[PDB]
RNA sequence: UGUAAUCCCCUUGGCGGUU
């Protein structure tokens, strides 16, 4: 047999992190536990006691000019990316840029060659997927008034029909719920729509 | 994690992973903490919800 | 192909997205990569895709033997004669594809089962070549006398416990340290538990749970580099007596083993995890031995 | 242990007069034996007793 | 980075307070 076998870095970092070198390297993400803040670095921690640091230059975005401390705390966690790792010294170095934070998404080296890939038919799911976000859900709007009625534009002109010249109605506007159409008899056969837009509205069912 | 289901005895299980609240922490897709028993619901696919019962990387 | 199901599960972090939308992959190249058609398999009983082997030639076959089969000709009677043909030999492609497809798909599955299974012997087989640690002076297979450190998590609370075990891998004396790892009590106490008792270790083996054991490691090997413990050689630069870290497999499922506690009624299972140590030292085989069934749950 | 505070008691377990007291505070200190458990694993001498 | 604690009898007896 082989003589015993001695770890080396690689083996010895997975041994005690129980995290391998491919899930932990450059360019991830990860929701890295804030430690100690400073004006200059922030200490963290990840969630398998691997102590890290930021320099100042990456808690805080370059555009900004706030300090450290008023804007992260002791005990609020944030996502991080990592830029380096001390393998033989389980330390990291992170960042907070979004450019990283944010940008990383296809992080996968999956080969998208078209030959053997079908990039049409994700693409395709992509914006169906995306379309189905882009769905959501409306209801009517009730409001209690004398004149108010929950009528269409020309249910409304049919209701004022019945009515004798000058007769107004109020119903909702088409135009969203902060905007109401007040609908009144011109003359007979001949009714205007008003559109009224609402201001400081304290609900969308309140006036 | 990845979904499966296994049968194994008690012995070869390795241990239970205990893990405190400085280790056991969840960040949803905004950035917002997310802690132990919170209901999320799914952003995508089935967006289907339910109460956290353990975070794990 | 992917079905609704396989439309709204598959994943970019699942492990399925490798070949979502994967197509013409050849046939010939999978034996090399079996993992990738056995997930593509399992991903295909779990009702999320389905598996389509297809010919770029199918129809140079089908006019081949068209070819082959119809009829030279050219009365309209000779015409229905070959329109008939034709359209039962259509019928019978259609009949005779999903059985071919099947066969093939079953000889990819042995192939890359096979090259799997030979793949996992030979990594098994790594796993479990190793001969037992020489100490220097000494020929290869002389088991040596080991000493086993370790406190397990390193919390505030969490004492080093020692163990060590002759070259006849019968327990010898079992100690502990309950003072702080960092004050100069710890050291002194450790430094006359290995000079004084006459022990004199082959090698000290360190391991735990967490990263707090590469702390102890580290004073260890500065109290070793301080000490000049050497290694008392039997009747001359007398060598240093090596620390290294331990894998721990065995050790962590024989601590929680009844075999140890049959063994040891009246030991804490940080003694067991640090004797499993020791014994994996001293001989690696018969510890991968001692797993009995729990060999099969190792992650080889 | 009791939900007040120790840190008004002197060596010997009791408070000493002329030392303002409120509500729950402990003005004597006393414990009890317990046969200890399998603790001694591995506590460095931070077990229960 | 060293990180702080959650729990209380029961039965009798007497003496009282408000009617």
């Amino acid at each position: 047999r082989r003589d015993f076998h001695i770890l080396n870095e690689a083996e010895i970092f997975q041994l005690l992190t129980r995290e391998t070198v491919d899930s932990f390297r450059k360019g991830m993400v990860i929701p890295v536990y804030v430690r100690k803040v400073e004006s200059s670095y922030m200490s963290v921690s990840t969630q398998s006691l691997i102590a890290g640091n930021i320099q100042r230059q990456d808690i805080l975005e370059p555009n900004d000019r706030r300090d450290p401390r008023e804007v992260y705390s002791v005990g609020q966690t944030v996502r991080a990316c990592i830029l380096d790792v001390d393998y033989y010294n389980f330390k990291c170095q992170l960042s907070l840029l979004r450019q990283f934070t944010e940008n990383q998404v296809a992080g996968l080296n999956v080969n998208r060659n078209p030959k053997f890939w079908d990039i049409e038919s994700e693409n395709r799911d992509r914006q169906e997927e995306i379309d189905k976000q882009r769905e959501e859900s409306r209801e009517s709007r009730v409001i209690k008034h004398p004149f108010f009625h929950n009528m269409k534009s020309k249910e409304a002109e049919d209701y004022l029909a019945a009515r004798p010249v000058g007769d107004v109605v109020i119903r909702p506007s088409s135009k969203g719920s902060n905007h109401i159409t007040i609908s009144w008899k011109v003359a007979p056969q001949l009714y205007q729509h008003i559109d009224v837009l609402e201001e400081n509205k304290d609900d969308a069912n309140a006036i | 994690s990845d979904g499966k289901l296994l049968s194994l005895p008690p012995v070869s299980i390795y241990s239970k992973l205990n893990l405190n609240p400085n280790q056991q922490i969840a960040i949803d897709s905004n950035g917002v903490e997310v802690k132990v028993g919170d209901t999320v619901r799914e952003f995508t696919g089935e967006r289907r919800q339910g109460t956290i019962l353990h975070v794990y990387r | 192909e992917l079905t609704e199901r396989g439309k709204l599960q598959i994943e970019p972090e699942s492990p399925y997205f490798d070949f979502k939308y994967a197509k013409n992959r050849p046939i010939s190249a999978l034996t090399a990569t079996p993992d990738l058609y056995l997930r593509m398999i399992q991903a295909e009983n779990d009702g999320l895709v389905n598996i389509k082997v297809e010919l770029p030639m199918l129809s140079t076959v089908v006019d081949h033997f068209y070819n082959i089969l119809k009829s030279d000709g050219t009365s309209e009677i000779s015409e229905k004669w070959n329109a008939l043909r034709n359209d039962a030999w259509k019928q019978s492609l259609d009949k005779l594809i999903p059985l071919v497809q099947l066969n093939v798909k079953e000889s990819i599955r042995r192939d890359c089962e096979r090259v799997l299974y030979f793949q996992v012997k030979n990594s098994f087989t790594k796993k479990i070549d190793q001969a037992p640690y020489q100490p220097p002076t000494y020929a290869k297979g002389t088991i040596p006398r080991v000493l086993t450190l370790s406190f397990g998590e390193g919390n505030r609370g969490d004492a080093v416990l020692g163990v060590f075990m002759d070259d006849s891998g019968d327990v010898k004396s079992q100690i502990k340290f309950d003072e702080d790892f960092q004050s100069r009590d710890f050291s002194d106490s450790l430094t006359r538990y290995i000079k004084s008792n006459n022990i004199n270790p082959d090698i000290i083996g360190i391991s735990g749970f967490n990263i707090h054991t590469k702390k102890l490691f580290d004073k260890v090997n500065e109290l070793v580099n301080e000490e000049r413990l050497t290694i008392e050689y039997d009747n001359s630069d007398k060598h240093l007596i090596r620390v290294i870290y331990v894998n721990d497999e065995t050790a962590r499922l024989y601590q929680h083993s009844s075999k140890s506690s049959a063994e040891y009624p009246n030991r804490p299972q940080l003694a067991k995890y640090c004797i499993g140590l020791a014994k994996y030292i001293q001989s690696p085989l018969l510890e991968y031995l001692a797993l009995d069934e729990s060999m099969y749950s190792l992650h080889i | 242990l009791k939900h007040g505070t120790y840190e008004k008691l002197d060596e010997d377990g009791l408070i000493a007069p002329g030392v303002r007291v409120s509500g729950d505070d402990i003005i004597i200190g006393k414990t009890t034996p317990i046969p200890p458990d399998t603790e001694e694993l591995g506590q460095r001498t931070k077990y229960h007793t």
